[PDB]
């Protein structure tokens, strides 16, 4: 009457070198688009 | 000063005395009394009835009720609920064994008695749920 | 300009003006939906993030249940549920 | 009434309803009961 086996991972290894089209360089590079973008003076992004 | 009352059966059956080579299918869905030898028995098994379950996001245990068609003497519409291992919302279920219940459960063979079966023929016998 | 959309701009951002003539009334689309099995009882969820599709179910209830090909329980107690078994 | 084939069931449970083909209620309260749905 067991439970479910579980999947679980965590990051050890540097792996292969980042793609551009990659999804995940594509979700970072807008993530640092949203933290790091200035208008004039402001995070603009940020703050909105 | 919980668990349903069961009943037991003696005194004369008339025509539902047999044997195991008497059994036939026109005595189907009948009470029977039924003598004989025990050839062969099986082991032991608990069946799970009902499985107790503890969520530890939520910190509540749950439970689910099971049944088979040996259980009820009326057959039922078979409605198989699989074990859990999420609760409704997704949480993981551990087993609470020991809170669980687990009926025991044998199976034995009754074969007719060798000095009331005829001498030459291979013996008839019957599978018992008990 | 409006009219001058082609087939080069298929999937593609487009910006363009007009004037709007009707807005409907608010549907309703699921974006989370719990759901379980007709007689199996087993309990799934289906998240939905994408919207953009008109005529047509991109994201519908899965044709069979889940329970026997993931395989979760150790008991695992042929039973089929049936097409479509599951229920919002 | 017929018990003479071996190895074969030439007569089974109905492969799907029969309520629906029958429709003899006037009411008939689309609904698919399944492959297989009657039980003995
Ligand atoms: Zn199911």
């Amino acid at each position: 009457s067991f439970d479910r086996p579980e999947i679980y991972s965590a990051p050890v290894l540097q792996g292969e070198s980042p793609n551009d089209d990659d999804n995940t360089e594509i979700i970072k590079s807008f993530k640092n688009f949203i933290l790091e973008f200035r208008l004039d003076s402001q995070f603009i992004y940020r703050d909105q | 000063p919980r668990h349903p009352w069961k009943l037991s059966f003696k005194g004369s059956f008339g025509a539902h005395a047999l044997s195991p080579r008497t059994l036939t299918a026109q005595h189907l869905n009948k009470l029977v009394s039924v003598e004989g030898i025990v050839t062969k028995t099986s082991l032991v098994r608990p069946k799970l009835i009902r499985s107790v379950h503890y969520a530890a996001k939520t910190g509540r245990f749950h439970y689910r009720d099971y049944t088979d068609a040996t259980t009820t003497l009326t057959t039922r519409i078979p409605t198989p609920a699989i074990y859990p291992t999420e609760d409704t919302e997704g949480n993981k279920l551990t087993t609470e064994y020991g809170y669980s219940t687990f009926i025991d459960h044998q199976r034995i063979t009754v074969q007719e008695m060798p000095e009331m079966a005829p001498a030459g023929q291979l013996p008839r016998s019957i599978d018992v749920i008990l | 300009p409006l009219r001058d959309l082609d087939s080069e701009h298929v999937s593609k951002i487009v910006r363009l003006s007009g004037i709007i003539i009707s807005t409907s009334v608010l549907s309703s689309r699921a974006t989370y939906l719990s759901i379980m099995c007709r007689n199996c009882r087993h309990t799934t969820s289906i998240t939905i993030n994408n919207f953009n599709s008109i005529t047509g179910n991109t994201v519908s209830l899965p044709r069979s249940c889940l329970s026997t090909i993931e395989s979760e329980s150790s008991m695992a107690n042929k039973k089929n549920c049936g097409p479509d078994p599951y229920i919002i």
